[PDB]
């Protein structure tokens, strides 16, 4: 009876941003999903492949957890099939995807006054995403066909900043969203519930 | 590779770094309007100085994009929002000149002191101007003032307003304007809108329109100013002539509001009065802020959220920090908006707090648009949503609803005439004034005149239009009506006119949704849901689309018209059509008051 580090995957300090898409891997554990239920009063947890309660009589081989920090808007953005700046240019999610997405509110944990600047974002790549990808890609953006040494005329960075500060209403408010991805493929399967 | 993606892409550059340094600059802001301390004023000061720098250096930047070679609507507009340069269009000269005369109005306006000819008493524009005219009923006392006012502040700055004609007129001239006043006109232009677009003279003739549809009704309302004046006053003010200008009401003929002490009709009936039932039921600004949020949910509106009760500031902070609380709300934006207004028992706070929350919901409504369209679609909007709120709750039969207002109580005559006159002088005396010195503004941007007899034109017809007469003669010596605040400090005036008629046109077709019968002034907008998806059709629009869109979103006219203006006093001037036939109707522009 091994538990599994969900605790030490939900309550963490500095949960990278979507342009690091923070994944951590999941094997030999054995799921508890009571702590996916009481932990926090959460505000998104639409499951998409697998049903949000006829989970934990599945066995899975592994299971993958994303962990970002993203605004309020974004947060309904995140799903199969979806467009925006950060379904497009940070954070894809296959149309294919089969699990559960996790996103509750933080803020007297993450905001500050005065301010946080650290979750750090992309805006503007050559091209679309692939499902499952990270780019840090550090690279300032061009466009004009007068490509160039950058930040300047029309050479833009790639990254922008998460204004971030305790009093922002809901909406921007910093929400915390981690992605729980399966799989229903032939395996020996590791990850097997109580 | 296209000049439309480039643009794009920095203007999503613009929204964030703008978003950031926007909500800095105006949370500290409140921290001036709450804690005005010094340290925070320097605070600030950088900030504020640092928001100017990044609007500077992203227009400049933005100068490269041609507006030729852009198609969408939206991109349009956000690229010709960022290319207004104004002042930085002129040399360096120029723009510090400039600002520093703005300086020199600004302190002199703010320090304006007269004394009397006993010099003891040193006096200001306010509080002291203002209750010496709504308090004090004394012709001598008002016409000294006044005058004194009016012939130190003139001497200070009458030349430093001709180099500001001349140096605005130069800037619109730069900036591919005619004049200054096309410069002003530029707001309600919209181009590339097909069956909404609109020049710059259109306006203009919409307004004289307006006032050939409205004339009789402010010459008869004249007629009776005048009248129980005379009645009040005989040997001062004579029946056929024009009202003299030191007897309005306020400090310079803006608002009738003082005049209800000695123009009620019938002052044995009691006003709409609930102040009493406040302390009778010991109600709060907490209480007083929930009441508002329980009308605005039955009109459908979204809720309060918990930033702002817990972060505004909602009554009085004691005596250990002053505060200044004009009652305002600017937008931070990300849902954190937050109010300051000093909270006393009364009614005016009621209706001041409605109008805020109108205001308020305004601004959330558009609150996923990008940057340079989170406004209202024009600059007439905000305040006009604001008062329909107010002017909704205004009316007795919310107050009995709400239980206010005792319920075993019919709405009474003479008192609802009383009411009637109450929102009368308070709206319609503001118009002619307002429509009269932006005109001048516009002839004097315009050059029609030249600098040696502005005062004689501005007084004569002053008393043709607006039956005011000079109390004294004046010469082109003088530069009188800059004494006013928003034109000692470049604020635009058709914002009220735009403000009080699209109020009315709102609530006229609210009223024609919420299917209400019988009086139009006792309308209420309470239970009315779909009433509220009709407003909202228009409140989450902003300024990404003509604002003649928004405005047929409600009404379904693409032009501002005067048919609310003409139905929301129509029992009122059939009283005073009923009441006139025994007094003349007209004013003389020969008389005045040292003509004897
Ligand atoms: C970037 C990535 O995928 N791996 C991250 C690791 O670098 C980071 O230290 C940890 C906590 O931040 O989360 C995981
Ligand atoms: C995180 O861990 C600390 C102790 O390490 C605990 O006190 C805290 O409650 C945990 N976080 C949450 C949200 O429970
Ligand atoms: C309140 O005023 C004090 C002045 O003593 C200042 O130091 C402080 O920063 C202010 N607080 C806020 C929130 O503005
Ligand atoms: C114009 O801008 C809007 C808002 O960003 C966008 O939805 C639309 O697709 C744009 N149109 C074109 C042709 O790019
Ligand atoms: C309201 O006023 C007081 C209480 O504040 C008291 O007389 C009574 O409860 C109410 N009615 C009147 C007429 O005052
Ligand atoms: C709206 O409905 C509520 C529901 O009871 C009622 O209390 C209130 O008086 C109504 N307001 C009106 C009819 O203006
Ligand atoms: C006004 O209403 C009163 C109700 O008290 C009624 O007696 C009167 O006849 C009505 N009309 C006038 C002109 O007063
Ligand atoms: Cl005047
Ligand atoms: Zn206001």
């Amino acid at each position: 009876t091994n538990l599994c580090p969900f605790h030490e995957v939900f309550n963490a300090t500095r949960f990278a941003s979507v342009y690091a898409w923070n994944r951590t891997r999941i094997s030999n554990c054995v799921a508890d999903y009571s702590v996916l239920y009481n932990f926090a009063p959460f505000f998104a947890f639409k499951c998409y492949g697998v049903s949000p309660t006829k989970l934990n009589d599945l066995c899975f081989t592994n299971v993958y957890a994303d962990s970002f920090v993203i605004k309020g808007n974004e947060v309904s953005q995140i799903a199969p099939g979806q467009t925006g700046n950060i379904a497009d240019y940070n954070y894809k999610l296959p149309d294919d995807f089969t699990g559960c997405v996790i996103a509750w509110n933080s803020n007297k944990l993450d905001s500050k006054h005065s301010g946080n600047y650290d979750y750090w974002y992309r805006l503007f790549r050559k091209s679309k995403l692939k499902p499952f990808e990270r780019d840090i890609s550090t690279e300032i953006y061009q466009a004009g066909n007068k490509p160039c040494k950058g930040k300047g005329p029309n050479c833009y960075f790639p990254l922008q900043s998460y204004g971030f500060r305790p009093t922002y209403g809901v909406g921007h408010q910093p929400y915390r969203v981690v992605v729980l991805s399966f799989e229903l493929l032939h395996a020996p399967a590791t990850v097997c519930g109580p | 590779s296209t000049t439309e993606e480039q643009a794009k892409t920095f203007l999503e550059k613009f929204n964030h770094e703008a978003e950031d340094l926007s909500y800095q600059s105006s949370l500290a802001s409140w921290n001036y309007n709450t804690n005005i301390t010094d340290e925070n004023v320097q605070k600030m000061n950088e900030a504020r100085a640092k928001w100017s720098a990044f609007y500077e250096e992203q227009s400049r930047m933005a100068k490269t994009y041609s507006l030729e070679e852009i198609q969408n609507l939206t991109l349009k507009r956000q690229l010709k929002a960022l290319q207004h340069s104004g002042t930085s269009a002129l040399s360096a000269e120029k723009s510090k000149r400039l600002n520093t005369i703005l300086n020199k109005m600004s302190t002199i306006y703010s320090t304006g002191k007269v004394l009397d000819p006993n010099t003891q008493e040193c006096l200001a524009l306010e509080p002291g101007l203002d209750d010496i005219m709504e308090n004090s009923r004394d012709y001598n006392r008002r016409l000294w003032a006044w005058e004194g006012w009016r012939a130190e502040v003139g001497k200070q700055l009458r030349p430093l307003y001709e180099e500001y004609v001349v140096l605005e007129n130069e800037m619109a001239r730069a900036n591919n304007y005619e004049d200054y006043g096309d410069y002003w006109r530029g707001d309600y232009e919209v181009t590339g809108a097909g069956d909404y677009d609109y020049s710059r003279d259109q306006l203009m003739k919409d307004v004289e329109r307006t006032f050939a549809e409205i004339k009789p009704l402010y010459e008869q309302l004249h007629a009776y100013v005048r009248a129980k004046l005379m009645h009040t006053y005989p040997s001062y003010i004579s029946p056929t002539g024009c009202l003299p200008a030191h007897l309005l009401g306020d400090m310079w003929g803006r608002f009738w509001t003082n005049l209800y002490s000695l123009t009620v009709p019938f002052e044995h009936k009691p006003s709409i009065d609930v102040t009493e039932k406040m302390e009778n039921q010991s109600w709060d600004a907490e209480r007083i802020f929930k009441e508002a949020e329980k009308f605005f949910v039955s009109i459908s509106l979204p809720y309060m959220t918990q930033g702002f009760w817990d972060n505004s500031m909602l009554t009085e902070p004691g005596d250990g920090r002053k505060v200044v609380c004009h009652p305002t709300a600017w937008d931070l934006g990300k849902g954190d908006f937050r109010i300051k207004m000093c909270t006393k028992v009364t009614m005016d706070d009621f209706l001041t707090a409605h109008h805020e929350m109108g205001h308020i919901q305004y601004d959330m409504a558009y609150a996923a648009q990008p940057y340079l369209l989170r406004n209202g679609a024009n600059e007439g909007f905000h305040e006009a949503v604001g008062e329909i709120m107010s002017l909704s709750a205004a009316t007795p039969h919310y107050l009995k609803a709400l239980g206010l207002l005792a319920p075993d109580f019919h709405e009474d005559n003479e008192t609802e005439i009383n009411f009637l006159l109450k929102q009368a002088l308070t709206i319609v005396g503001t118009l002619p004034f307002t429509y009269m010195l932006e005109k001048w503004r516009w002839m004097v941007f315009k050059g029609e005149i030249p600098k040696q007899q502005w005062m004689e034109k501005w007084w004569e017809m002053k008393r043709e239009i607006v039956g005011v007469v000079e109390p004294l003669p004046h010469d082109e010596t003088y530069c009188d009506p800059a004494c006013l605040f928003h034109v000692a400090e470049d604020y635009s005036f058709i914002r009220y006119y735009t403000r009080t008629i699209y109020q009315f046109q709102f609530h006229e077709a609210l009223c024609k949704t919420a299917k209400h019968e019988g009086a139009l002034f006792k309308c209420d907008i309470s239970n009315s849901t779909e009433a509220g998806q009709r407003l909202l059709q228009m409140l989450r629009l902003g300024k990404s689309e003509p604002w003649t869109l928004a405005l047929e979103n409600i009404v379904g006219i693409k032009t501002m018209d005067v048919k609310p203006l003409l139905n929301y006093f129509e029992p009122l001037f059939t009283w005073l059509k009923e009441q006139n036939r025994n007094s003349f109707v007209g004013w003389s522009t020969e008389w005045t008051p040292y003509s004897d």
